[PDB]
């Protein structure tokens, strides 16, 4: 019974619905559309700012939590990778603030925002490393608590940030929500005595670095595929139409992201450890089929329900100025069902750690997204983007099942 | 959906004028709208259009800065607020409708049309 | 592309001489927007020149132009004006007028260009 994990997931979702509502009421579709590319860079940083080794951290930590020698080597090497990547991340941010603003916003008017992120992304990397540490020690309480306080102080940080700074303040606030988690995490890691601070001194173990490097390569492939895909599609969509039109399509994604993460909580905690243990083919197919028999009707019931109250959903989580999303709801929710269905095939590849299959999965989604947007974005606009999102994951789900039965019969 | 025009007439140079285009009440909020004008014997050239969601508006170069196209959904009407009329604006103004449209310059990409209101501007 | 802006004026001018700038807005409810003027030199970032409030006509100027530049608005014609009086050669830049709602400005972010989503194509002002 992992009630700590569900509680922190609930608090995180409630805060996201909050700040998302405030961002939509204060800045309307133009704000939700313009901030969409910036919110993308944040999630990538949470995936990569600390070299993206955190899942490799919590794994090898549990492996060697009983060997004080090997436990110090894994944490000291992980702290070394976080520190070096964070410093390199600060340098590229301060040296390329204008080109990043260009690729993200279309204008270089956000130079100061990207440069300040160089300091903010350090709180991303260290906060994530401290949380991954508490995970590998089976400290679900200290992790969930640090996540609860961090999300609360985030909402506090977002309010004062947007009230003082306006729109850019709201953008900086969004950066402070996952960054300010360093303070509760550090307090919980140290005051609880789960590990002495001497273990965090940066050392280098050649072997453990290479294993965590494969985790870094995986997050790198994750970062330069689907994230840069969505950015180009919102830039092409804001070039033919308005940034207000971007906020119309981004709003339906923001609503669907509410229930999807509580659904994915039934994945990483229960699915991923299972597929890694079992080996036989017949055993693997049985676990993929049973997860599909759960998550596919689960996401379909939630999707159909938000479609049934799409008028209420827009009025509740966003503003009435977002009334034009009602017709994009149907097309996006079908793609959501198929994306979550293809999630079980991706979590199999993650368990296999096949960088070949992961590359193929992300490249296939990026390519399908690009071609379908180029055909539908200039014609139908924001609706054409939702039509794209569905049609890729129609082909993606179909293709994923085909390569599964091929790989099941030793292709 | 049926379109009817109103608000035209004779005006002097530099004054303002508001054009109105009433639409029938059936799924009119999913229809994209646009304004066209026509010289005596000449073609129907583009003035301004609104995207069917109401977020994007398109204007011609001879139009931008002076004319404003908007939409009132509770009254099922589309407006063209004119501000600094010039003798070159003298034409017959049509409003056109298109389902899931309203981002084309060509008149052929607009299925439904109105009867048109003539606006003459002098001096 | 909700509120589109069109600049007009500017060009060549001798040092010490004057020049007027105008920006016209094609959008609904122009009297609710925060209008501002921004200039930009080749290779530099967009800098704040002047802004006018959406309420009582309150104005704010940069430390560079205060006294020499004057911004004004006319909600009836959906236009804003910028009268530039004393002109040093350092004022050579592409001047752009921008629009934004008061919620985007916040409290201290009235001079930041990233707080203005809708822009104009800018006009070239060169001071000999």
């Amino acid at each position: 019974a992992s009630l700590w994990t569900a509680a922190s997931t609930l608090v995180k979702i409630g805060a996201g619905l909050l700040v998302g509502k405030l961002l939509a009421v204060s800045f309307g579709p133009a704000g939700l559309g313009l901030a969409a590319n910036f919110r993308q860079l944040i999630t990538v940083l949470g995936v990569l700012a600390g070299a993206g080794i955190f899942n490799g951290v919590t794994k090898y930590v549990a492996q060697y939590h009983d060997n004080p020698q090997q436990l110090r080597r894994v944490v000291g090497t992980s702290s070394a990778m976080v520190l070096g990547f964070s410093t390199l991340m600060a340098l590229v941010f301060v040296l390329a603030a204008a080109p990043i603003s260009q690729g993200l916003f279309g204008n270089t008017d956000y130079q100061g925002l990207v440069r300040l992120v160089a300091l903010v992304q350090m709180g991303i990397a260290w906060g994530n490393l401290l949380l991954a540490l508490m995970k590998g020690f089976r400290d679900a309480a200290g992790n969930a608590l640090s996540l609860i306080v961090g999300s609360l102080i985030g909402v506090l940080a977002y309010y004062v940030s947007y009230r003082l700074g306006g729109y850019e303040g709201a953008l900086l606030g969004l950066a402070l929500i996952p960054a300010l988690v360093v303070i509760p995490a550090a307090i919980m890691l140290i005051k609880r005595g789960v590990i002495p601070l001497s273990y965090l001194k940066p050392s280098w173990d050649n072997g453990l670095a290479g294993q965590l490097s494969k985790f870094t390569l995986m997050a790198l492939i994750t970062s330069v595929t689907l994230p840069v895909a969505y950015i180009m599609m919102r830039k092409l969509l804001a070039a033919q139409y308005s940034w207000d039109e971007v906020g119309i399509w981004q709003g339906v994604s923001s609503i669907s992201d509410a229930y999807l993460q509580f659904i994915t909580a039934s994945f990483s905690v229960y699915l991923l450890p299972t597929l890694s243990r079992l080996t036989e083919k017949r055993d693997i197919t049985r676990e993929v089929v049973k997860s599909l028999k759960f998550v596919l009707p689960a996401v379909a019931a939630a999707s159909f329900t938000v479609w049934l109250l799409r008028d209420f959903a827009i009025w509740l989580l966003l503003s009435n100025k977002f009334t034009a999303m009602r017709d994009l709801f149907a097309w996006q929710l079908v793609g959501d069902v198929l994306k979550v269905g293809a999630y079980v095939f991706g979590y199999l590849v993650i368990a296999k750690a096949s960088l070949r299959f992961y590359i193929l999965a992300e490249v296939s989604q990026f390519t399908l997204l690009m071609v379908f947007a180029h055909w539908l974005i200039p014609a139908h606009g924001a609706l054409g983007a939702a039509q794209a999102y569905m049609a890729t994951y129609i082909v993606y789900f179909s293709l994923c099942c085909g390569v599964f039965l091929l790989w099941r019969r030793r292709a | 959906v049926q379109l009817v025009e109103s608000g035209g007439g004779l005006v002097q140079a530099g004054d303002s004028l508001t054009l109105s285009c009433a639409a029938s009440g059936r799924t009119a909020y999913r229809y994209g709208m646009g304004w066209f004008r026509q010289h005596p014997g000449k073609e129907r050239e583009f003035v301004a259009s609104i995207w069917w969601t109401g977020t994007t508006t398109y204007y011609a170069d001879s139009v931008k800065g002076r004319f404003t196209i908007s939409r009132d959904d509770v009254k099922n009407m589309v407006y063209l607020q004119m501000n600094s009329l010039k003798p070159e604006d003298t034409a017959v103004y049509y409003c056109a409708a298109k389902f899931y449209g309203g981002n084309s310059k060509r008149p052929g990409d607009y299925a439904y049309w109105g009867q048109g209101t003539q606006v003459t501007v002098s001096s | 592309a909700q509120v589109q802006l069109v600049e007009s004026g500017g060009g060549l001018v001798q040092a010490g001489g004057s020049l007027g700038l105008s920006c016209a807005a094609s959008g609904r409810t122009f009297s609710n927007y925060v209008m501002a003027w921004f200039r930009q030199a080749p290779g530099k970032e967009r800098e704040f020149v002047a802004r006018i409030s959406e309420s009582r006509g309150t104005t704010d100027y940069a430390d560079s132009v205060k006294g020499r530049f004057t911004i004004s608005r006319d909600n009836a014609k959906n236009t804003i004006y910028l009268q530039m009086n004393s002109l040093n050669p350092g004022d050579t830049a592409v001047y752009s007028c921008a629009a934004t709602l008061p919620a985007w400005t916040g409290i201290i972010g009235g001079r930041r260009p990233g707080n203005y989503p809708y822009w104009g194509q800018g006009t070239q002002v060169t001071v000999s």
